[PDB]
């Protein structure tokens, strides 16, 4: 056996790491009219109704999930949509205008006190040679005063002008499936105890992920996916305090949210096939939107956190949690969208605690605004209609994202504190266990096979 | 029939076997090369485009090496022991196409001139036969 | 503080603006080079 | 060939809408004169001496 020859195998199993560009596939369901969608699922191809997986039995593979470039072009991919979806709606160009505002004082509770004003101003009509006088509710996180019934302006007349988002559109999030070309391949790790880094010793392949939902918020993910044994803390680095923390949980947590304002909508022609929608009078009482929380849940959730978090401090470490530091509001609180409306809760009521080495609810109040900026963006706004009726919401808590605070030495404490900020870190959530390869179906070897002349 | 009596079969689905159980299944990575102006118009067309490049490119090697049409392919071309020097029941026995692939990455452009050469001698040859009758 | 061959190459104009704000004005100065503008029909 | 503007312009900008700025000439900080180019004789006489051979 020592006249070996070179033979040629084509289809051989053998794959390299790559990165290339994946296309979308919706649910047939989502055809049935409901083309009033900021995601687009038009244009996704239809998904197959029974998905194909493929079990590599004696694969051992190599993942890291912090160097992913499908996180990149999910990111790129929904910027691109929310900015096309955008496009056929007004230009809210001529609601640059100097308003004369005063105080909401009619039947409001003490804690609405100067959050709200009544506006009045000059607007154009239909017709180019004359002009109406008219009125609307802005809320005071909008509007800047300028220098009784002092002048005001929106806050955004001196950097760009806003988009009045078009009223048929939903903002609901719709599952989204990412699939490779051909010639590419996804891998999967099935490893129950993954930790988004090292070697998976459980793989196989697939041709499209499972549906993930586009939830946008901070401090808090929502509607995700729950791990199936034990909170899993995941991070780049865990000595280095600059890296931020991913928490998945085990169970869910709920969470009831609610604007308990009987609002009314009012439209006003500014010119031709163009309407604003302004905000009318309110039928009833005026009170502050809230979120609530079981206190025995989070508290037990907390504590399973803890007992996870202390495998990389020690046992004698004292773990305690505080509220934000500083910075912009969509940073410091819990944003997120509830059927039209983008809420700012002040979640200081759940992370105050500390835990040794050894019925009721939490309310969060929240905020309300309607010129938003997503994307940390500049220059680019956006204006939210008013939504008539009141309104309520449910979800679950599915994760957390926390930071740590460089101490002196060991102190023996650790102090964590919530931050969001980056969007990238809500899909790294959701895509942690795929990667991408391509194939490589050309091979050589040794044989005694000899060609025939 | 029952063909080879596998417990299952696909995609990709002998990559942790040994190289002799792997190459019983080649028809199954082979067949599934090929098919297997809003935001999403473009990602639809340039990934079409580049796989057809890829298998076509793939296609040509096998053509010019005198192999076209063929899953398994005999050539004329002596194996090296610089290459390896490993026995031939410790490779088709003991190891998988993946680590087989790291092993022979850096000799892979070199032997494929010579499977080249080969075949250029081959058709000159087999024209001056031809010609002779 | 001009040359003898830069005279009249340049003018000082004024004109009223548009502001931020829909409603107001503002008065606004520039120069310009003689070879931008146009008279039309004592500044 | 060395070309030059010899007048020290200043900018200003003046904002003629909500973000967008139409940027002005303000006034010139000292002396006004021509802007020109310079050319050596010589090598120039040498080049037009070789185009007309
Ligand atoms: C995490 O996941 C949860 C669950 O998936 C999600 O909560 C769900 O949010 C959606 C979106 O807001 C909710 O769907 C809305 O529900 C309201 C309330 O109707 C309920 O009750 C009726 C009667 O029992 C049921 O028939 C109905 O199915 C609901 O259960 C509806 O009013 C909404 O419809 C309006 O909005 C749609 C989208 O904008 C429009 O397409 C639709 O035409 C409706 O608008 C029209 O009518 C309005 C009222 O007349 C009018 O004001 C409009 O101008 C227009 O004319 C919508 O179906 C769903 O109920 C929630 N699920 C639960 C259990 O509460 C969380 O939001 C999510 N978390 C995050 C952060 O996203
Ligand atoms: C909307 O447009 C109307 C009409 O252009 C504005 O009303 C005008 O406001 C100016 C500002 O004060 C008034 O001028 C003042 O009038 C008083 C009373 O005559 C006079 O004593 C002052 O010396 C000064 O001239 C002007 O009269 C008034 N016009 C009318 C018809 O009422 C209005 O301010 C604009 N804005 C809003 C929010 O309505
Ligand atoms: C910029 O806008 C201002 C204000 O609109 C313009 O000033 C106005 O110019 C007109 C044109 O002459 C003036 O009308 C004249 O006023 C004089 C003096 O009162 C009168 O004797 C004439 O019979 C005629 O009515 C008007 O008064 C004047 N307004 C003000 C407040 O000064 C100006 O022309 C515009 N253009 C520029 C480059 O500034
Ligand atoms: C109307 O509301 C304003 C607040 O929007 C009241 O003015 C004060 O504003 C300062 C600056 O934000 C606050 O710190 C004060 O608490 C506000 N109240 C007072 C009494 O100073 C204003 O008083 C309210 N009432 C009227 C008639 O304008
Ligand atoms: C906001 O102010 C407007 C007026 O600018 C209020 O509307 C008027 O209220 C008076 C008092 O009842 C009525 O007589 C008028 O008919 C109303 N309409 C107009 C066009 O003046 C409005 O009620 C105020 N809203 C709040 C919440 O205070
Ligand atoms: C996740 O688990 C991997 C191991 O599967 C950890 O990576 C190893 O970390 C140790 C020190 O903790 C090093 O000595 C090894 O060299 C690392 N191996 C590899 C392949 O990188 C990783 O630190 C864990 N991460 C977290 C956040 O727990
Ligand atoms: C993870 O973070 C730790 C802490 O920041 C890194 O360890 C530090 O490494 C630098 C070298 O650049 C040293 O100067 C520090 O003294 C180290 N600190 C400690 C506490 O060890 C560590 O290198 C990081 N891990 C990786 C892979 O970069
Ligand atoms: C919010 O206010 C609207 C308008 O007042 C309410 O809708 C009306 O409700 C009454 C109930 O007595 C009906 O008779 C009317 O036909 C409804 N439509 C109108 C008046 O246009 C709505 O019920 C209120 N929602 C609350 C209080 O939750
Ligand atoms: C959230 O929790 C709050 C209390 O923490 C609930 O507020 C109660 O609501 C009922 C019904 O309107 C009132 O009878 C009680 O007086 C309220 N409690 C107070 C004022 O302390 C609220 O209903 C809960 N639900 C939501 C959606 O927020
Ligand atoms: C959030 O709202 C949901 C409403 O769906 C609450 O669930 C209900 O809770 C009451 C308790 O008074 C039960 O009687 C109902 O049977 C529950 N409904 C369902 C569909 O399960 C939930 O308790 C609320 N949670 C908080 C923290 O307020
Ligand atoms: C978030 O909520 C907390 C608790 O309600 C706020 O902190 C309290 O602020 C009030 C004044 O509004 C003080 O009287 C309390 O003493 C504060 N709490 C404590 C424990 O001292 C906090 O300000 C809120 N965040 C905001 C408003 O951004
Ligand atoms: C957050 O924790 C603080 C500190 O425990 C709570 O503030 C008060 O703290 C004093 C002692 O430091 C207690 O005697 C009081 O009972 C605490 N407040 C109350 C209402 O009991 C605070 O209540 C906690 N909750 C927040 C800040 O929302
Ligand atoms: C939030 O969590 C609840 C509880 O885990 C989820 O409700 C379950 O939904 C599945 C799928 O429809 C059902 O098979 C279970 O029976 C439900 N649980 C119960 C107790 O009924 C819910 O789907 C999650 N997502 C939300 C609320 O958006
Ligand atoms: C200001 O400059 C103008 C030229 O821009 C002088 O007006 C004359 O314009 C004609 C037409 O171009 C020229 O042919 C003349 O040479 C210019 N000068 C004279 C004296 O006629 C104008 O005189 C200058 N001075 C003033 C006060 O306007
Ligand atoms: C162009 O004209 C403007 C005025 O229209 C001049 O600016 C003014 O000059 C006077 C005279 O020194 C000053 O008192 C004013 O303060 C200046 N500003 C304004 C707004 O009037 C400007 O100097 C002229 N430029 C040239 C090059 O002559
Ligand atoms: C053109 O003019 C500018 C502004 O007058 C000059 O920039 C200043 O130069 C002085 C030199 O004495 C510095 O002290 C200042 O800090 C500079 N910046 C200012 C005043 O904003 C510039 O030097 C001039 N260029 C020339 C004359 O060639
Ligand atoms: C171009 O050539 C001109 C002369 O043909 C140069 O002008 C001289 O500049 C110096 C330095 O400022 C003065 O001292 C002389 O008086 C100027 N000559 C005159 C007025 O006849 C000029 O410097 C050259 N360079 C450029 C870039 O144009
Ligand atoms: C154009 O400008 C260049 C400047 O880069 C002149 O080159 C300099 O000429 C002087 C002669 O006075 C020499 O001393 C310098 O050494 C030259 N500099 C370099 C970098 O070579 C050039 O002479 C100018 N030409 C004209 C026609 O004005
Ligand atoms: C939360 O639970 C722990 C034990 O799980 C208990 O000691 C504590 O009293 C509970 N309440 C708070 C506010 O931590
Ligand atoms: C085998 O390869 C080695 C170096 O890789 C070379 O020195 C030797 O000559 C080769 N022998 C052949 C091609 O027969
Ligand atoms: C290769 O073959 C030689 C000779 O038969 C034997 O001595 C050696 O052990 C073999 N090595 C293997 C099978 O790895
Ligand atoms: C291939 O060559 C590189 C240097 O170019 C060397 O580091 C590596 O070890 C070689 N691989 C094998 C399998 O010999
Ligand atoms: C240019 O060069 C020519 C010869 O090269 C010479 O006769 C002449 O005097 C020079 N000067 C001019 C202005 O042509």
């Amino acid at each position: 056996a020592e006249n070996l020859w070179v033979t040629v195998y084509y289809g051989v199993p053998v794959w390299k790491d790559a990165e290339t560009t994946l296309f979308c596939a919706s649910d047939a369901k989502a055809y049935e009219t409901e083309k009033h969608n900021v995601w687009a699922t038009h244009a996704c191809v239809p998904t197959d109704p029974n998905p194909q997986e493929i079990h590599l039995e004696n694969v051992t593979e190599e993942f890291n999930m912090w160097k992913n470039n499908m996180v990149e072009q999910m990111h790129t991919d929904i910027i691109s949509l929310w900015d096309q979806s955008l496009k056929p709606c007004v230009k809210l160009t001529p609601l640059c205008v100097t308003l004369q505002c005063t105080n909401v004082t009619n039947n409001i509770t003490d804690d609405m006190r100067g959050e709200l004003k009544n506006c009045s101003f000059n607007m154009t009509t239909e017709l180019r040679d004359k002009k109406q006088k008219v009125y609307s509710l802005f809320y005071r996180l909008d509007v800047v005063q300028i220098n009784s019934n002092k002048e005001y302006r929106l806050i955004n007349c001196n950097t760009s002008a806003c988009t009045q988002a078009c009223p048929k559109v939903s903002f609901e999030p719709i599952p989204i499936h990412y699939c490779a070309p051909a010639g590419f391949a996804i891998l999967k790790c099935k490893d129950k105890k993954f930790n988004g880094t090292g070697p998976c010793p459980s793989v196989s392949t697939v041709q499209c992920t499972h549906g993930i939902k586009p939830v946008v918020s901070t401090q808090l993910l929502l509607n995700g996916s729950l791990a199936e044994e034990e909170v899993m803390i995941r991070s780049e680095n865990i000595t280095n305090n600059a890296k931020n923390i991913l928490v998945q949980f085990n169970t869910p947590v709920q969470i009831n949210c609610t604007r308990p304002n009987n609002n009314t909508r009012k439209s006003i022609r500014i010119g031709p096939g163009q309407a604003f929608y302004a905000t009318g009078d309110i039928i009833g009482d005026i009170r502050q939107a809230h979120c609530n929380v079981s206190k025995a849940t989070w508290n037990e959730t907390l504590g399973k956190v803890v007992k996870q978090l202390r495998k990389h401090f020690g046992n004698n470490t004292i773990i305690r949690f505080a509220n934000s530091s500083g910075g912009d509001l969509e940073v410091t609180t819990h944003s997120f969208n509830c059927g039209g409306e983008f809420f700012y809760c002040n979640t200081s009521g759940l992370f105050n605690s500390t835990w040794i080495s050894n019925n009721d609810s939490i309310t969060l109040p929240c905020r309300i605004k309607q010129i938003i900026n997503m994307w940390q963006r500049i220059g680019q706004c956006m204006y939210a209609p008013p939504i008539q009726g009141v309104i309520r919401c449910v979800s679950n808590i599915t994760g957390l994202i926390l930071t740590r605070d460089g101490g002196s030495t060991n102190s023996t404490t650790e102090t964590f504190r919530p931050g969001g900020g980056d969007m990238r870190d809500n899909w790294r959530s959701e895509l942690y266990k795929y990667k991408v390869v391509k194939i490589e179906p050309l091979g050589v070897a040794p044989t005694r096979c000899k060609r025939r002349v | 029939a029952v063909g080879i009596g596998a417990v299952f079969l696909g995609f990709l689905g002998a990559a942790g076997s040994t190289m002799g159980a792997a190459s019983m299944t080649l028809t199954v990575q082979a067949r599934n090369l090929l098919s297997g102006l809003t935001v999403w118009g473009i990602k639809q067309l340039q990934a079409r485009v580049l796989a057809v490049e890829r298998y076509l490119r793939d296609q040509q090697l096998l053509g010019i090496w005198g192999c076209s049409g063929k899953l398994i392919c005999c050539t004329n071309v002596p194996w090296n022991s610089s290459w390896s020097n490993r026995n031939l029941s410790e490779i088709w026995d003991n190891m998988t196409w993946l680590q087989w692939d790291k092993e022979i990455s850096n000799y892979t452009q070199i032997i494929y001139g010579l499977l080249e050469e080969s075949q250029n001698q081959q058709e000159k040859n087999e024209q001056d036969l031809l010609a002779l009758d």
